[PDB]
RNA sequence: UACCGUGAGGGAAAGGUGAAAAGAACCUCGAAAGAGGAGUGCAAUAGACCCUGAACCCGUCUGCCUACAAGCGGUAGGAGCGCCAGGUGUGACUGCGUGCCUUUUGCAUAAUGAACCUACGAGUUACUGUUUGUGGCAAGGUUAAUUGUUA
RNA sequence: AUUGACCGAUGGAGUGAGGGCAUGGGUGCUAAGGUCCAUGUCCGAGAGGAGAAGAAUCCGGACCACCGGCUAAGGUCCCG
RNA sequence: AUAGUAUAUCGGUAGGGGAGCAUUCCAGCGACGUAGAAGGGAAAAGGGCGACUUUUUCUGGAGUUUCUGGAAAAGC
């Protein structure tokens, strides 16, 4: 089986034992456990279980591997010509990485 | 004592240096404005003009 | 303390297996010899020398009598005369040398710069 | 009259496409077994189609 | 660090590139030809990927019997220049007429298509015939009815 | 004293002259061509960061509105379905439904037709 | 000093082998210039223009792409192929995109400016005021020239 | 009612070549991408979207990231 | 920025204000180096952000440097 559920605002395909990457959560360790109700869509095997607000009764369980990922590093430039207003920084996005264990 | 000397908080303060590039907001025309006589250098103020 | 000598040991060993000559500081422009290097490249040396004899090109005299070197330097370092059909021209390359500037008078006054280049060879022979 | 720009690598080496020395058209002296240039005589024996042209000393 | 979940493009491997065949018996020139090119383009494909290839070789038959309406057929200048000074022409779609359907449809469909490399390619996946009698029976071309599309 | 930052006005250089590699001609190692070519580089890279969003939402509806009309229905008339069903998959979603799961694509078009 | 000027006069560039010359006997190819060896040496890619040895600029080789294709040359996507377990080289095809500086009401501007690289190059110091951040002493605060002791 | 937008003292400035549009006018020919004033506004010093491509017309004020969603002006045959 | 995490705010030329990095040398407490310093080539990784920093390997063959404070021939 397979499902959609919306993580922390992104809706992501969700198989048992994945390893995917999420917007940063605070406050977890490794091995902390995290629940997620929101699932849209359950397709197992051919049956299709369509949620109007929500399956309502289905969730994913999921080990958290590593608290923060930071993704690649992204130069953000600013710059208007002939008039010598110029910066430069940068900018790294946090993730979240987990392990789904049940596809309850 | 002579290796951990320090002065009292906002005792000493850096000075100003201008022409030195966009990022310190000091650079180019160098605070002076475009074009006149108080861009140039050697101007002086008449103090009673 | 003894690391450049074992960086060089093993330079040297390695130049036992390359077979090559070198001429340095042809007093000769360096594009125009490079015409030459073009036309010998990857060619049997027996064909190559009678190539460069009859060439209408005047820096085929001078490459001529390095190609000559160059097979000798590979007999010395197999110790046996080469066979006929068996060395090639495996790698050739000409490269700049340094300049020498003189005067040329021009009309009004005025004087412009000469450069007289000059150009190194190198030559790779191969069984 | 004048150049606008100075020429990239690129345009000069392909104007260059065109700069090569011309090969020589050798023959064998079947005499001497050495090369010369087709319809010349043989320098090192003197010998022309067969027949001595150039008798050296 | 990455993307977990990914929008995949179909490529030269993974590509359907079906054979239709089409009819061109009463339809206008113009409203059949704006859906001739988006069956070339694949905008009818699930896997449509815009600098791919996917859309359909197309076959057009009675293509002679196109109609036009108004007085186009000889009222619709078309103009083109030679380069030469004073080279200006003028022709109408009766004279592409006269050369062929071919010479017609293909005028028209170009112009509805993307003006690229990829489109000078996909230009040529398109077939016009005269007559109903055509030799891809090896492709074996499938049946459409452009009216449902 | 005199103070001359030989090294370091250097390495500032070589540090963007390893960014402007793959360019073309001039444009990869002269130092005052590279530069502005790559300063105009950043200028498009924050502009097309946003047009990404704009030309992959543009993609799923196209791939959407293949896949509804195989099933007799256009992108809009099946999007007013949706939206008036409660259902809140996004486009994403459904566009990846439509392409590599066309089952499941076709459940959620039986539930609003 | 060289050099320039009739003359008064003007006026450069140019440091570094190695601890020690031990500064390369002798052989090979060459008419000999040049090299390949040998030998000296920690090191000769320290070989005389010799410590290190960058850029612009110039070659050879290897990998990928390129002869139906049209614009500031990138940027965001994206197959295939080649190397070393998901990193790296290349980039078929697609979207978007008229350099930079200065001066201007307003510049892709056919307004100014630069061949390119390396190096050089432009708000500094003294004194006298004034405002302010931080301190010492406080109805008082502070010495100037100079003098004594020591060194 | 109002994120506080006003004033005094005192340290530091720049500016004192403006421009388009709408409205009320003078001048001009009820000409000018003209000129001189007044009231707003925008460009100047402002990117994004529509208008094929346009400094100031229409929509809209960019802290950074996102392969999420709703809309504005304007659109929904194809290029799009 | 205000209140002590909450509310607001964060397009910018002339121009005003705040906070930092690198460079040369000095004082102090200390470290590193022929078992390989500085410099030069290559690669990888970091930083609320950045000016920049760190590590590995090749070359190189003798000097170099952390922190706190001080002074400028202090950045194209
Ligand atoms: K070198
Ligand atoms: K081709
Ligand atoms: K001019
Ligand atoms: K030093
Ligand atoms: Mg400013
Ligand atoms: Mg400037
Ligand atoms: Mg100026
Ligand atoms: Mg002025
Ligand atoms: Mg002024
Ligand atoms: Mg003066
Ligand atoms: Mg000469
Ligand atoms: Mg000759
Ligand atoms: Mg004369
Ligand atoms: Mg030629
Ligand atoms: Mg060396
Ligand atoms: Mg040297
Ligand atoms: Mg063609
Ligand atoms: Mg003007
Ligand atoms: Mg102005
Ligand atoms: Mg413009
Ligand atoms: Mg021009
Ligand atoms: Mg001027
Ligand atoms: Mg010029
Ligand atoms: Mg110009
Ligand atoms: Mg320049
Ligand atoms: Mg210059
Ligand atoms: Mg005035
Ligand atoms: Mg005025
Ligand atoms: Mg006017
Ligand atoms: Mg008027
Ligand atoms: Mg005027
Ligand atoms: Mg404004
Ligand atoms: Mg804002
Ligand atoms: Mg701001
Ligand atoms: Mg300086
Ligand atoms: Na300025
Ligand atoms: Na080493
Ligand atoms: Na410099
Ligand atoms: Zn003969």
């Amino acid at each position: 089986m397979y499902v959609i559920v919306d993580i922390q605002g992104q809706q992501m395909k969700v198989e048992q034992g994945r390893r995917l990457f999420v917007h940063h959560i605070k406050d977890v360790e490794s091995g902390a456990s995290v629940e997620f109700d929101k699932v849209l869509l359950v397709d197992n095997n051919g049956a299709i279980t369509v949620g109007s607000p929500l399956v309502e009764g289905a969730k994913v369980v999921c080990e958290v591997l590593t608290p923060l990922v930071k993704g690649d590093k992204v130069l953000i430039f600013h710059k208007k010509r002939r008039k010598g207003y110029r910066k430069l920084n940068g900018h790294r996005q946090q993730f979240t990485e987990i392990l789904v264990k049940e596809v309850v | 004592n002579l290796s951990s000397l320090k002065p009292a908080e906002g005792a000493v303060k850096s000075r100003k240096r201008i022409g030195r590039g966009p990022g310190s907001g000091l650079g180019g025309t160098s605070t002076r404005g475009h074009k006149g006589a108080k861009s140039r250098s050697g101007y002086s103020k008449k103090i009673g003009f | 303390g003894a690391r450049k000598h074992n960086s060089a040991e093993a330079r040297k060993e390695a130049l036992k297996q390359m077979y090559f000559a070198k001429l340095r500081n042809v007093p000769t422009s360096p594009r125009k010899m490079r015409l030459v290097a073009d036309m010998i490249r990857g060619m049997e040396v027996n064909r190559a020398l009678g190539v460069l004899k009859f060439s209408n090109k005047e820096a085929s005299a001078r490459v001529e009598k390095l190609l000559r070197s160059a097979v000798a330097n590979w007999e010395e370092k197999n110790e046996r005369k080469a066979e006929e059909g068996e060395l090639f021209v495996s790698r050739i390359c000409v490269d700049g040398a340094s300049t020498l500037k003189r005067l040329r008078p021009a009309p009004q006054g005025r004087g412009y710069r000469i450069r007289k280049r000059s150009n190194h060879v190198t030559i790779y022979v191969d069984t | 009259a004048h150049p606008k720009r100075r020429q990239s690598k690129t345009r000069t080496a392909k104007r260059r496409t065109h700069d090569k020395a011309v090969m020589p058209t050798l023959a064998k002296c079947p005499n001497c077994g050495a090369w010369h240039i087709y319809h010349t005589v043989c320098g090192d024996c003197g010998y022309y189609r067969g027949k001595l042209a150039i008798e050296k000393e | 660090d990455t993307l977990s979940f990914k929008t995949i493009s179909a490529n030269k491997a993974t590509v359907t590139k079906e054979w239709v065949i089409v009819d061109a018996e009463g339809q206008t020139l113009g409203r059949m030809c704006a859906k001739v090119a988006k069956l070339l383009r694949g905008k009818y494909k699930p896997n449509f990927t815009p600098h791919v290839d996917c859309g359909d070789n197309v076959i057009v038959i009675n293509a002679d019997k196109i109609v036009l309406s108004g007085n186009k057929w000889d009222g619709r200048i078309y103009l083109r220049h030679t380069g030469y000074p004073g080279g200006q022409r003028q022709f109408t779609p009766r004279d592409f007429m006269n050369k062929g359907p071919e010479y017609l449809f293909r005028k028209v469909v170009k112009g509805m298509l993307p003006k690229n490399r990829l489109g000078a390619k996909i230009i040529g996946n398109l077939y016009v015939y005269a007559g109903t009698e055509h030799k891809h029976e090896a492709q074996q071309p499938r049946q459409l009815d452009i009216n449902s599309l | 004293p005199r103070s001359v930052n030989h090294v370091a006005s250097r390495a500032k250089r070589k540090r963007i002259l390893k960014l402007t590699r793959g360019y073309f001609g001039a444009r990869k190692n002269v130092w005052t061509v590279a530069k502005n070519t790559w300063e105009k580089g950043l200028t498009y890279a924050y502009r097309d960061r946003k047009s990404k969003k704009r030309n992959f939402r543009a993609l799923w509806i196209q791939r959407i509105n293949a896949a509804a009309r195989l099933e007799g229905m256009s992108y809009s008339r099946l999007m007013g379905a949706l939206h008036a069903n409660g259902i809140e998959i996004n486009r994403k979603v459904l566009a990846d439904l439509a392409m590599n799961h066309p089952e499941a694509f076709r459940a959620i078009v039986a539930k609003v037709k």
